[PDB]
RNA sequence: CUAUAUUCUUUG
RNA sequence: AAAUAAAUAUAGUAAGAUUAUUUUAGUAAAUAUUUAUUUUUCUUUGUA
């Protein structure tokens, strides 16, 4: 019946528009793998036969497993296009992504010395903490103090029992 | 055997071309010039009758004797509408009394 | 059904998912015929017109023949006992309202409208109630 | 006349603002995304169709 | 294509400094030279650890260049022209 | 209606008409067939201007020709429409094409007819042209009963 | 039992053994005993810093609205939002800005988060609402079969005539009376509900969970999330280098991959997402807290060979961000192509949100401006889009000469003359006296 | 047909005259909403008919060349999905470039009739209150928009101030030095 | 209820 | 007609069962659930 083929590939992702209704609330380590392998198997295993049916019956029928018949068969001979839209092949849409990574690497090194260009500059500004320090609404985290601590000359982890207002 | 049962005999939208397409390749400009080419000379398009309801609706892309599928020849004719492509043959007439 | 049974350790029958009734079932022609309900939200009159008519007109009096042409409201509980069927379609669904007499435009296009439906060209923004395509002048149903 | 507050037979104001400055509201109230004011009307118990009314 | 619109797409690298502030000084992606598909590693100069490593998962195994979608480039055709390339014979 | 506007809906009533008309805006009031209505509101889908249906016969007179409602075929009506065809005689006015050439009934069995009826019907203008004594009761033939014009 | 049951009350004596265990024991010394555990209010969980360390720049006070950077501080860099921000209804009404870590714990530059999205403000019956959601939808669905009074397999027939005897009045015994028998209505999976959840609803409890968890100081920005191996203990590794509790008796961290600043994708950093799968607590989910509307293809009863639930056949994915796995681990770990792609999915959500004399201000604060229409350079987009964005400026060409062209629909309208045809109702298009218009097939 | 500004194929048939309409300035504010939106939208059908297979499992891994799409399925997503998003996009691109022409008259025109300072300044949508969603921090002497509204500067004395002290001898944990309150428990 | 009554009126 | 195998026929004048105390408003017309009205006096009143 009417079971909405067409938004079988229309998520973003390969698990969604699936019907999982087989499932857990805490997946373990190997029942997520699992669930990783079936939804990708669910992709595969539908795409594949629907494949093979397709090439199976177009072989049956008489003609090429693309369905291009005699006449497209002359056409290439001859050097035409034979089709309308001529959609983006396996190669190219594999190329597009390398050419943006290969541009994504390249800014990122640029940006590495950009940011290290800038924080050496208004570290040496800096040497004590500015009025983020001030604990005097709430408590400073010494989880969060230790992680700060290498930009500034002096030791900031060491906190007073008392609460520090503008600590020196 | 039945290769169709009862409910999927029962839907005529299917089967009958209502809003629906009926040739799925679609050609460049000089395939269906080529495709043009190779129909005889002396042909209208008045001349190939629409087949009533029971009978299918499909097209076998272009084959030979294409043109005596009706709604091959009219699929075509709206490529060769949206491409601009001259269309050689006739139009469809209306008879009436 | 417990691990020692040889009834069910023998396969006998599978039941299914059963089929639903149609949404509208209740809504019967005979009231569709007979009344009609008008009113402003949350109050509405079924209004019928009376017989006594098609038997004896003559001899009467033209005073309690004519008032046999007036719509009038139904009586209360004939309007609670018809309505009641049309309220069986959500039962424990306190928000919602009952359906209508005859299905209004909002009731005609929630079945088009959904998220379900978008696709279906056919039978969207009303088909079925419009007068239907010219065919194709050579058309024919053999 | 101006774009903000155009003539409109319907009625149809931007918010004025507070008639009184120097003073501070404990509340903000907003419009909906057409532009209506947030009461609604409802009926408890809208399957019996109850006359009685909430907001 | 020459340059792509989307070569111009601004990014901040540092705040007060966009990619667009270079301007060619842009970064054309197509331009950007492809690094040669590396293969699975060979395997190390010990038997330990070979054995070791070819005892490893599926899954740790994977090479990885781009790092993202194909994970290995892929090998620059023989020709640059689309009609440089020998038609044999139909 | 302070401002002007300019709107394109089905069926108006005539106080909205004028409020919008005052203003020195418009209206038109478009009719259309099913068809007409999954073409507008999804226009994407066709690429080339596609031939639409004239919507039907009862909608036609109300609604389309209508002057007062100010439908869209009003010019239509008053150039192409209204006008017979050119050879037409009176009895085949209606026709697309006149039938025949001459305007008197071609068959004996026809006149006979057109005799009886006009001895039936009392001799009336009309009574030339044969209408059928029986009907329908059908709602696409029916037409407005009485309103204002 | 029950506190006015009598029954509560019992065991008068025996409950405890009168006697100190030697080891743990001891008496209340007074006033000035710090007892451990003891809190003036109802924690069920009685953790402290040291137990679930909270990671932000201030321990949460309700003398601070948020735990974190109201302002940009001088001596780090400060990166905007990717988006104009905009303040809708429960928005936090105040400047929310993070620090972002490195891989190596240390901290790096500054990142202002979106209070539409980390500022959205909790109240209960929403994230209520999520919770059921997520709890209901993760049962196994398959296992609540069981079986029927017409699934017994006994004869059918009445196995003793009832006129005589004392014997009660029994036929056809395979009723759930009997041990042997089966239910009238039991329980099995087609009808079991599954519940439809729209995309408004979602949204809102997964913004109010973010903002949750960022209230409670558990939220972590991070650069990258990304390993030197596929490996398992250079996952390890990492997560004992930047002090990430993975073991199931500690509070677990829940991932939001989202690549980096400069390149997002949409898809799991393959080399750390081949490390996760360790067996502690932990989960990586999809950076979205969107979701598809959930279509139901037998909302009446129709097909019927449906084994299923009732209800939504598209339930969201166990992958995703929700209630019950923010409530499970403490710390949120959001990558900054995550923030990204947050923020660039909700934009338009929480525009269509404002006022209407608000939304007329959008354009002349530069919130609205357009790539498409090509006012400003385009903005910065994940790897994927960028990839599919490329394919269209690729493809573009290929619709120039055709009269199907999208990118120039309908150029001929204003030369266009219209003739309505009267011998059957058509209204065709004429242009130089040619018939453009094409009659539909049937 | 209709969907451009110009109007649809039954007005020129009708012969109504459209022409000499009075051109107001419109933002076109909500329409620059939905082109965000369309365009959004045309970039993931690119994207979702475009995929092909990586399979990270190796039972999976036969396929991992090809498209996620059975070729004959691609194209016709490629018909139906894809090629008339391009066109609603493509619609809204239109309705706001006849507007920027429409604009650009109308600012002129005051321009002309009131200088560049009076028009500019009839030209604004500035609301009172726009600064509550905009930049609130102008904003929060006005009205008190905060969910928390307890927290808020003008009701902030509410919230109690408490004493607390670090202790090294119980972990670095801080507490609040301020005495109970004895509470009622008996009649 | 079905038939005969077909204008504001009429049968079993 | 008998036996064997399949069904869920119907059974308020045939019937029988129906699973969790310490409770918080009364007795068409009645009763029950949800809900509504501060309509005038010396006091009093469950009306809808
Ligand atoms: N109810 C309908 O008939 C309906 C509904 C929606 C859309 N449409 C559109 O109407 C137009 C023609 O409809 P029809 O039924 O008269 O003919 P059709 O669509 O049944 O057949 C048209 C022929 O031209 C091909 N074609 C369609 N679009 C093409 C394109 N964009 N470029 C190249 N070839 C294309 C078709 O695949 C087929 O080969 C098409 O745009 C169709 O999609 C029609």
């Amino acid at each position: 019946g009417f079971t909405m083929k067409y938004k079988k590939g229309t998520g973003l992702w390969d698990e969604d528009h699936v019907n999982d209704y087989k499932t857990n609330r805490y997946l373990s380590a190997r029942a997520t793998m699992r669930w990783y392998q079936e939804m990708e198997r669910h992709q595969t295993r539908n795409s594949l036969n629907a494949r093979r049916a397709t090439q199976s019956h177009n072989n049956n029928r008489g003609l090429h497993h693309t369905g291009r018949g005699a006449f497209e068969r002359e056409l290439e001979r001859r050097g035409v296009q034979v089709e309308k839209y001529p959609l983006t092949t396996t190669t190219g849409t594999m190329r597009v992504a390398e050419l943006v990574i290969l541009r994504r690497m390249e800014l990122e090194k640029r940006a590495e010395e950009a940011l290290a260009e800038q924080r050496g500059e208004l570290q040496k500004k800096n040497p004590t903490p500015s009025e983020w320090y001030d604990e005097s609404k709430g408590p400073l985290n010494p989880n969060f103090l230790r992680s700060m601590r290498s930009h500034y000359e002096v030791d900031i982890a060491n906190l007073p029992d008392t609460p520090l207002i503008r600590g020196q | 055997y039945r290769e169709k049962t009862w409910y999927e005999i029962s839907r005529t939208g299917a089967f009958t071309k209502g809003r629906r397409p009926v040739m799925r390749q679609k050609y460049s400009r000089e395939a269906l010039q080529a495709a043009l080419a190779m129909v005889p000379p002396g042909f209208e398009v008045a001349d190939v009758p629409r087949p009533p309801q029971r009978i299918l609706a499909q097209s076998e892309g272009i084959v030979g004797r294409w043109y005596s599928n009706y709604w091959t020849l009219h699929s075509m004719r709206y490529q060769c509408l949206l491409a601009g492509v001259e269309w050689p043959l006739g139009e469809r007439q209306r008879p009436r009394t | 059904p417990k691990m020692g049974c040889e009834e069910i350790t023998r396969k006998a029958r599978r039941v299914q998912l059963q089929p639903t009734e149609y949404l509208a079932q209740h809504r019967m022609q005979v009231w569709q015929l007979r009344f009609k309900e008008m009113g402003p939200p949350f109050s509405r009159v079924w209004v019928a017109l009376g017989g006594k008519m098609r038997r004896r007109r003559v001899g009467r009096q033209v005073d309690v023949k004519d008032m046999r042409y007036y719509w009038r409201p139904i009586e209360p509980q004939y309007q609670r006992l018809y309505m009641s069927r049309l309220r069986i379609r959500d039962h424990s669904n306190k928000l919602r309202q009952p359906m209508r007499l005859r299905a209004t435009n909002a009731d005609i296009g929630s079945g088009s409208s959904s998220i379900e439906w978008e696709r279906a060209s056919n039978r969207k923004y009303g088909a079925m109630l419009a007068p239907p395509k010219r065919q194709d002048f050579e058309f024919r149903v053999v | 006349v101006g774009v903000v507050g155009r003539d409109s037979a319907v009625g149809y104001l931007p918010p004025l603002g507070p008639a009184d400055p120097l003073d501070t509201i404990p509340f903000f109230v907003h419009r909906s995304s057409n532009g209506v004011l947030p009461g609604k009307v409802f009926s408890m118990h809208p399957r019996n169709l109850m006359p009685a009314f909430y907001l | 294509a020459a340059p792509s619109a989307y070569d111009y797409t601004e990014v901040e690298l540092a705040p007060g400094i966009f990619a667009n502030d270079a301007i060619e000084g842009v970064i054309v992606a197509a331009r950007v030279p492809v690094p040669p598909p590396k293969e699975k590693q060979p395997p190390p100069k010990n038997p330990l650890e070979r054995l070791k490593a070819e005892r490893r998962s599926y899954l740790a195994r994977t090479t990885i260049q781009l790092g993202y979608f194909p994970n290995v480039t892929l090998p620059p055709p023989r020709y640059e022209t689309v009609e440089a390339v020998p038609r044999p014979v139909h | 209606v302070p401002y002007p506007i300019h709107i394109e809906l089905q069926n108006a009533s005539a106080e909205s008409i004028r409020l919008i008309e005052e203003a020195g805006g418009s209206f038109t009031c478009v009719y259309m067939t099913h068809e007409g209505l999954y073409q507008e509101l999804h226009p994407e889908e066709y690429p080339i201007f596609m031939d639409q249906e004239l919507p039907e016969r009862r909608g036609l007179e109300s609604l389309a020709t209508n002057p007062s409602k100010r439908g869209w075929l009003t010019r239509w009506y008053e150039d192409s429409s209204k006008y017979a065809h050119p050879a037409a005689g009176r009895r085949y006015s209606h026709y697309l094409k006149p039938p025949t050439e001459r305007d008197f009934p071609a068959t004996v069995e026809e006149y006979e007819m057109v005799k009886h009826h006009q001895k039936w019907h009392l001799n009336q203008p009309g009574t030339g042209t044969l209408l059928p004594w029986h009907s329908y009761n059908t709602a696409d033939l029916v037409k407005r009963a009485a309103g204002r014009l | 039992s029950s506190i006015f049951s009598p029954r509560y009350d019992w065991r008068t004596s025996g409950v405890h053994d009168i006697a100190p265990r030697d080891e743990g024991d001891f008496l209340y010394q007074g006033p000035q005993h710090v007892l451990p555990g003891a809190h003036p209010l109802p924690l069920h969980h009685p953790h402290n810093t040291i137990t679930r360390p909270v990671i932000s720049p201030y321990i949460p006070s309700p003398q601070r609205s948020h735990p974190y950077f109201t302002a940009p501080l001088p001596e780090l860099p400060h990166f905007s939002t990717t988006k104009p921000i905009v303040y809708t209804y429960g928005t936090m009404k105040e400047r929310i800005i993070a620090p972002v870590f490195n891989l190596k714990n240390e901290v790096i530059y500054t990142r202002e988060l979106d209070p539409f999205i980390f500022g959205m403000y909790p109240e209960v019956e929403e994230l209520s609402k999520n919770l059921t959601y997520w709890m209901v939808r993760c049962q196994n669905f398959a296992s609540k079969w069981d079986y029927e009074t017409r699934e017994i397999w006994r004869k059918a027939k009445k196995n003793w005539p009832n006129t005589g005897m004392g014997m009660p009045r029994v036929g056809n015994r395979k009723n759930h009376l009997y041990t042997w028998g089966g239910r009238t209505k039991p329980s099995k999976p087609w009808n079991m509900l599954m519940p439809t959840m729209d995309v408004k609803t979602w949204s809102k409890s997964n913004r109010m969970m973010l903002t949750l968890k960022m209230l409670q100081g558990r939220l972590q920005v991070v650069d990258r999330l990304t390993l030197e191996e596929p490996t398992q203990e250079c996952y390890l590794e990492l997560c004992r280098n930047m002090s990430w509790d993975v073991r199931h008796t500690g509070g677990g961290v829940l991932f939001m991959d989202g690549g980096s600043r400069i390149t997002p994708s949409s898809e799991f950093d393959r080399a750390f997402f081949f490390g996760s799968f360790f067996n502690g607590r932990n989960k990586i989910v999809r950076p979205t807290v969107l979701c598809d509307e959930q279509y139901d293809y037998n909302k009446t009863a129709a097909k019927q060979r449906m084994k299923g639930p009732k209800g939504a056949k598209n339930p969201i994915p166990i992958n995703r961000f929700n209630a019950y796995d923010a409530m499970k681990h403490d710390r949120l770990v959001i990558t900054e192509g995550a923030l990204m792609q947050l923020e660039d999915e909700l934009y338009e959500h929480k525009l269509q949100i404002l006022p209407p004399h608000i939304r007329n201000q959008l354009p002349e604060y530069g919130y609205l401006d357009s790539e498409a229409l090509g006012d400003c350079v385009p903005s910065l987009k994940t790897i994927q889009m960028e990839a599919a964005a490329r394919t269209e400026e690729a493809e573009s060409d290929m619709y120039k000469s055709f009269i199907d062209n999208p990118y120039n629909p309908w150029k001929d309208n204003m030369d266009a003359s219209y003739a309505v045809d009267g011998a059957d109702g058509t209204v065709q298009k004429f242009v130089d006296g040619k018939k453009v218009s094409w009659s539909m097939l049937s | 047909s209709g969907a451009f500004g110009c109007g649809s194929y039954r007005s020129v048939v009708a012969g109504t005259q459209n022409v000499p309409r009075r051109m107001t300035f419109y933002p076109s504010a909500y329409e620059l909403i939905q082109l965000h939106k369309a365009h959004r939208e045309v970039i993931r059908h690119f994207y979702v008919r475009d995929k092909i297979f990586d399979n990270k499992f190796p039972g999976n891994a036969l396929a991992n060349g090809l498209f996620k799409f059975v070729p004959n399925r691609r194209e016709n997503y490629h018909m139906r999905e894809l090629m008339e998003s391009i066109r609603r996009r493509s619609i809204w691109m239109h309705r706001i470039k006849q507007q920027r022409e429409i604009n650009a008259k109308v600012v002129e025109n005051m321009e002309v009739k009131y200088g560049k300072k009076a028009a500019a300044s009839m030209l604004c949508f500035t609301t009172p209150d726009s600064n509550a969603y905009f930049a609130p921090h102008r904003y929060q002497d006005v009205a008190n928009s905060w969910p928390n509204y307890w927290q808020h500067p003008s009701v902030n004395h509410v919230v109690p101030k408490p004493r607390w002290r670090r202790h090294r001898e119980l972990g670095g944990i801080t507490r609040v030095e301020d005495p109970f309150a004895v509470q009622a428990s008996d009649y």
